[PDB]
């Protein structure tokens, strides 16, 4: 019991007279710095969580009111910051610049240009610190949300408005699920249809600067940079900028969602913000738990992936959806951070450090990976045709010169080299009906396995070019009827006997 | 009484009183906020001083702010007029159809029933499961346990065990969403209205809803299981019905108690959790009682974090269950559904007096012939198959369709997989397990014994493999 | 901040905090010497039944323990600075270590005229010449221009010898030159 201003330098201001030119209700000064956050003497009319502003340019927000002091989380790096400075209140609740007008910037954690194009233009503001929408005006997913990949578009189909995990170890193919989404967008933001409009969001926690800046260019080279926004507090940023990047991320995409319009956001990664909750954790001193998290980590990804909801069509109709990452340290799916993450996502997406080794890729663990939610969702025509190659790829996994043993693993190797595909190659909807089509009614399953990568490529080059205007009826009508699937076996076996084998 | 806020950390707000000190367990309201903030005294600390614990967010609170006592504890609307609608923590409707009316009002901090009015009544809830009716048997007016990792099955088997149980019941029933997801708890809502459980035109409700989901503050999560404990209090003592009570999940009653345990000023115990783990579990835990006018059947759902059953959360709700289930991932990566473990699964009515002298028979040999097939997987695994005995190339081969019979495809599943939901009586799990322990169908492969209903789709599959 | 002198003793505590910076506001102004004669009958009438009761009795409150002293010091004798000073005491809650302000500061104010006296510790008390021989050789050593003060104490434990301490110096002419006898035996 000794008192943080007990000091000195605070009781000469008392002792000497209650001196008036000091203001000591929106101005204060610092005691203490250095462990992150600061001791603020003064600023009698401060709220809880609401950002002030140091002398040094730093925004910094208001956490633990106490009767003595304010302790001040900073933002960014504290060398900056004296003892005996002046600290200002802004006067607002901790919240970011959002609106139409970011879409095609790099931004960093707090709202401000690192592309070097000037001032953003914006007009509104929404708080970081909201809550989610309730019982009421939440509503169950009906509009599914394209992927481009043949291994999840038609095994685990996701929805408008529905999280889905992404786990697995480093070098897995993580990030290029991520980025095939946003380029697989390409068709529907430059069409006429508004109702299938869909942005995107990238959240980089953790990473290197030169790994982002690889990336902007990938996007800018497919034309995909006109409809995306770009949050990032790489692994040189501050601990308290990694914390609230996704928040202020997510209230980014909040915004669609109340107006409308639909939204995706892709967090990279969320094991990497755990990593910096524990740092400002321990230096507060703090009881740790298991493996020296905090009590509190579970409410830290509760309360950022529970904003991803669809809402009713008396609210709008608009919806929000989520991506988050996770990387796990040698398959370990029984860890305290993947397992507090996928009692929260609905459904799961592994991808196997021994399946990219072999040369099966993306490298997806059917057997593991499920969608709840997200399967009632998804087009009929590939409703029709995805669910019977999800019975072969069950009956190929059992059996791992007998009979009922040489057939199914015959079958059962021409699907699983039928599901490889390029990278930065998103297919649409329709063109991957054709190809699942002839893997699961039986046409291929006289060729080699060696030969089948390449008569994918040669199937889809023709069928795009002197059957475009019969692909269309698919993509038009959503579904294979009884004119369609009599048309689509000729295509097929007349393909086979010009495809020299 | 009014007083002064004094210090915000985090979701503990302090509060200095002039005079009139109130006592514990008082809720105080805050002036000057648009919505309604309510605190809950938790201590005195001395110089006439409180601590509360808030019962939403503390965002936006000035050092000197007023804050009015209320004078008593959280009293919430109970009675009959609160079948079919939702209500949160503190008892206000979220529903958005009007609010709740209802003449009397009942305290949330109520005390435990007494030595003399416990009931000794043991009797069997039949459901329709085959592991849950052979092995480790049910008893109407007593707690159920169910306990798992993350993403095994503890929901999916919850509401199969409402689709069963509580749609044939004659009295009434309460379900408290403690800590789970909010888009679940808008499924629920919606599909008791397609079946006719809840009714928003005429007054032949059924179930009354409470929710405080995982969005919520750790001050409102540590408050609403004794919410849905409240509104089922009335149905039993003021009224005298049988009742039912469906929380899920309980382990986020125990953790949102170490998240503010720390901000109160406390030592804290073994691997994180607070000092008074199993005082205020036994506390919340012993008003959940079948006493001498009405009946409570709790069907608990329990989490087991990172996959440890001797981590102190579930290991202090042992001593407070009489049946339990313990789910685990090992099997259910096999494909066995419902992933129930045979060896841990415990009861309490197993008794030969109570379920017989035949089903406590059959009950045992099923697990004789599957623990003595737990103890060869280390030989089995190295020197392989051909170096066992003669006799012991039959407790391999038979507990290996045992094992795949206490599969069997669920009702609310049905979108997963596309399977017909089955159900079972009890007298033919009874006649199943007598026809593979004796020998009568070593004729069939292990394949043809799973996913089915009674023992006769059993002979009506392998006929298909022929 | 603004800076604040630095007193020549520098001790420590929570009592040391508040004889700091009192002697921080009382070097300024030049009111060193008003302070400390109002110390020393503050002192006074603290002590007394009515007044030593209900300042360590904790349930009264901190308010009206406030007004019942926001008053007694404001109609006898002060209002200085000083005034605060017993106004922020109640405030902090620190009026019981009141009398552990006071004593710090009469020793802190010492030093601006004090010598930190000496102690000798041999005998019964002796003659007038050898008192004052001691004295007119220790002011030869001060060299700062101040009147030394002493103590003498009697302590028969030692011989026939004595010990004099001069600050922080300490020579020893003692029963330790008995002890010194272990050449005889540790060679
Ligand atoms: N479909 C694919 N076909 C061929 N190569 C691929 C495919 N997908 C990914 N790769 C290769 O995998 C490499 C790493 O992919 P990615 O960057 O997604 O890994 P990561 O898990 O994000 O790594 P980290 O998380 O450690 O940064 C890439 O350089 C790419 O060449
Ligand atoms: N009878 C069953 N048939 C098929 N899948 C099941 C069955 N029971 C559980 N599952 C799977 O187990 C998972 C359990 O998740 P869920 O019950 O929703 O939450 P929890 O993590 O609390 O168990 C589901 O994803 C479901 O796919
Ligand atoms: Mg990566
Ligand atoms: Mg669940």
């Amino acid at each position: 019991k000794t008192g943080t201003a007990e000091v000195s330098s605070i009781l000469e201001e008392r002792i000497l007279g209650a001196d008036t030119s000091v203001d000591l209700e929106e101005t204060g000064r610092v005691l203490s710095i250095g462990d992150g956050i600061a001791r603020v003497h003064g600023l009698r009319n401060v709220q809880a969580e609401e950002m002030v502003e140091f002398s040094s340019g730093l925004k910094g927000m208001s956490l633990n009111l106490e009767p003595d002091n304010v302790g001040v989380v900073v933002f960014g790096n504290d060398k900056l910051i004296k003892e005996g400075d002046i600290v200002k209140r802004t006067g607002a609740i901790v919240d970011v610049p959002v609106g139409e007008e970011l879409l095609g910037r790099v931004v960093d954690a707090l709202g401000n240009a690192i592309d070097g194009k000037g001032p953003i233009g914006s007009k509104t503001r929404r708080r970081v610190g909201l809550k989610a929408p309730g019982i009421i005006p939440r509503i169950s997913v009906r509009e599914p949300m394209q992927t481009g990949i043949k291994a999840v578009d038609s095994l685990v189909p996701i929805g408008r408005g529905q999280r889905e995990l992404i786990i697995g170890d480093r070098q897995t193919g993580k990030t290029s699920i991520a980025i095939d989404t946003i380029i697989n967008q390409k068709r529907f933001n430059d069409g006429t249809d508004e109702k299938k409009k869909l942005y995107c969001i990238y959240v980089a926690i953790g990473q290197k600067r030169s790994t982002v800046a690889q990336l902007v260019k990938r996007l800018t080279d497919a034309d995909a940079m006109k409809y995306t926004i770009v949050v990032s507090a790489t692994a040189s940023d501050a601990a308290p900028l990694q914390y609230l990047a996704p928040y202020s991320g997510c209230s980014m995409g909040e915004y669609f969602r109340d107006n409308g319009k639909h939204a995706l956001i892709i967090y990279d990664d969320l094991s990497k913000q755990a990593v910096a909750y524990r740092q400002m954790s321990l230096l507060l001193r703090r009881p740790p738990g298991r493996e020296a998290y905090p009590g509190d980590v579970f409410y830290l990804h509760s309360r950022l992936l529970e904003r991803a909801a669809k809402m009713n069509d008396a609210f709008g109709g608009g919806s929000l959806t989520a991506l988050p990452v996770i990387e796990t340290q040698a398959g370990d799916v029984s860890a305290y951070i993947p397992t507090n993450v996928i009692s929260i996502t609905d459904g799961q997406i592994f991808l196997e450090t021994e399946l990219f080794y072999k040369g099966i890729r993306p490298a997806i663990n059917v057997g593991l990976s499920v969608s709840r939610v997200g399967s009632a969702a998804q087009t009929r025509a590939m409703k029709q045709v995805a669910g019977t190659m999800k019975l072969e790829l069950a009956q190929y996994r059992e059996v791992a010169l007998d009979a009922a043993t040489q057939q199914l693993l015959s079958r059962g190797v021409r699907l699983t080299e039928l599901l490889k595909q390029g990278q930065y190659a998103p297919m649409a909807i329709e063109e991957q009906v054709a190809v699942i089509y002839a893997g699961v009614r039986g046409y291929l399953d006289k060729l080699e396995p060696s030969k089948i990568t390449k008569f994918e490529n040669a199937f889809l080059s023709h069928v795009i070019s002197q059957h475009q205007a019969l692909l269309g009826k698919i993509r038009a009508d959503g579904k294979i009827s009884e004119e369609t699937d009599a048309k689509l076996k000729e295509i097929v076996t007349n393909f086979l006997a010009g495809f020299e084998a | 009484a009014t007083g002064r806020i004094v210090a915000v950390i985090g979701a503990v707000v302090d509060v200095q009183f002039d005079e009139g000190l109130p006592p514990i367990l008082n809720a105080l309201e805050v002036q000057g906020r648009e919505t309604r903030l309510v605190l809950e005294v938790a201590q005195h600390l001395g110089e006439s001083t409180v601590r509360t614990i808030a019962m939403d967010g503390t965002e936006g609170l000035v050092r000197g702010q007023k804050v009015l006592d209320s004078g008593a504890p959280i009293k919430i609307p109970v009675g009959p007029e609160t079948l079919g609608r939702i209500m949160n923590v503190i008892g206000e409707p979220i529903d958005e159809r009007g609010p709740i009316k209802t003449k009397q009002f009942a305290a949330i901090h109520a005390e435990a029933p007494e030595f003399m009015e416990m009931s000794v009544e043991q009797e069997i809830l039949v459901t329709g499961i085959k592991v849950v009716d052979l092995l480790a048997p049910y008893a109407k007016g007593g707690k159920i346990g169910l306990f798992g990792g993350a993403g095994v099955g503890k929901t999916v088997l919850i509401m199969e065990l409402i689709n069963n149980v509580a749609k044939a019941h004659g009295g009434y029933s309460v379900f408290a969403g403690v800590g789970e997801r909010t888009r679940e708890g808008n499924d629920l809502y919606h599909e008791m209205i397609e079946s006719g459980v809840i009714n928003l035109k005429d007054a032949t409700s059924k179930v009354a809803l409470v929710y405080g989901q995982m969005n919520e503050p750790p001050g409102a999560r540590a408050r609403v299981a004794l919410t849905g404990l409240t509104v089922a209090e009335y149905f039993r003592d003021q009224e005298g019905q049988d009742v039912l009570l469906f929380i899920d999940n309980i382990f986020r009653f125990t953790q949102a108690g170490s998240e503010v345990s720390a901000l109160l000023g406390r030592i804290p115990s073994a691997v994180g959790y607070q000092p008074t783990l199993a005082t205020d579990m036994g506390t919340m835990q012993e008003r959940i009682t079948t006493t001498k006018k009405g009946s409570i059947t709790s069907v608990q759902a329990i989490y087991v974090p990172a996959d440890d059953l001797t981590d102190p959360a579930p290991a202090t709700t042992f001593a407070h269950l009489d049946a339990t289930t313990v789910l685990s991932r090992a099997i259910a990566e096999l494909g066995i559904y419902p992933a129930v473990d045979p060896l841990d699964s415990t009861s309490r009515i197993m008794d030969p007096n109570i379920v017989g002298s035949e089903h406590y028979d059959v009950a045992r040999g099923v697990q004789k012939i599957l623990q003595d097939y737990k103890s060869l997987q280390d030989i089995i695994a190295i020197l392989g198959m051909d170096e066992l005995s003669e006799e012991d190339k039959l407790t391999v081969s038979r507990a290996r369709k045992i094992q795949r019979f206490l599969s069997q495809p669920f009702q609310v599943a049905e979108v997963f997989t596309g399977h017909l939901g089955k159900l079972v009586p009890l007298k033919e799990t009874i006649k199943g397990f007598q026809q593979i322990l004796a020998g009568e169908y070593d004729h069939l492969p292990e394949q043809a014994f799973y996913m089915v209903g009674p023992i006769e789709e059993a002979v009506a599959k392998a006929d298909k493999l022929a | 901040f603004a800076k604040l002198v630095r007193p020549p003793v520098q001790i420590y505590g929570i009592e040391g905090r508040y004889a700091t910076a009192l002697y921080s506001a009382a070097s300024k102004q030049n009111k060193l010497e008003q302070v400390e004669k109002e110390l020393l009958r503050v002192a006074q009438i603290l002590k007394e039944p009515k007044v030593a009761a209900s300042i360590m009795n904790p349930y009264v409150k901190r308010s009206v323990k406030v007004k019942s002293l926001s008053d007694m010091t404001a109609k006898e004798k002060f209002s200085p600075l000083t005034s605060n000073l017993i106004n922020l005491l109640a405030e902090n809650g620190r009026l019981s270590s009141t009398p552990g302000v006071i004593s710090a500061f009469s020793t802190m104010m010492s030093v601006h005229r004090g010598e930190v006296p000496c102690s000798v510790t041999t005998a019964s008390p002796l003659d007038e010449a050898t008192l004052t021989e001691l004295k007119t050789v220790l002011k030869s050593f001060l060299s700062k221009g101040q009147i030394l003060k002493l103590e003498v104490k009697v302590d028969p434990s030692i011989m026939g010898g004595m010990i004099v301490r001069i600050g922080e110096k300490y020579v020893d002419m003692s029963a330790k030159t008995k002890i010194q006898k272990l050449s005889r035996a540790m060679r």
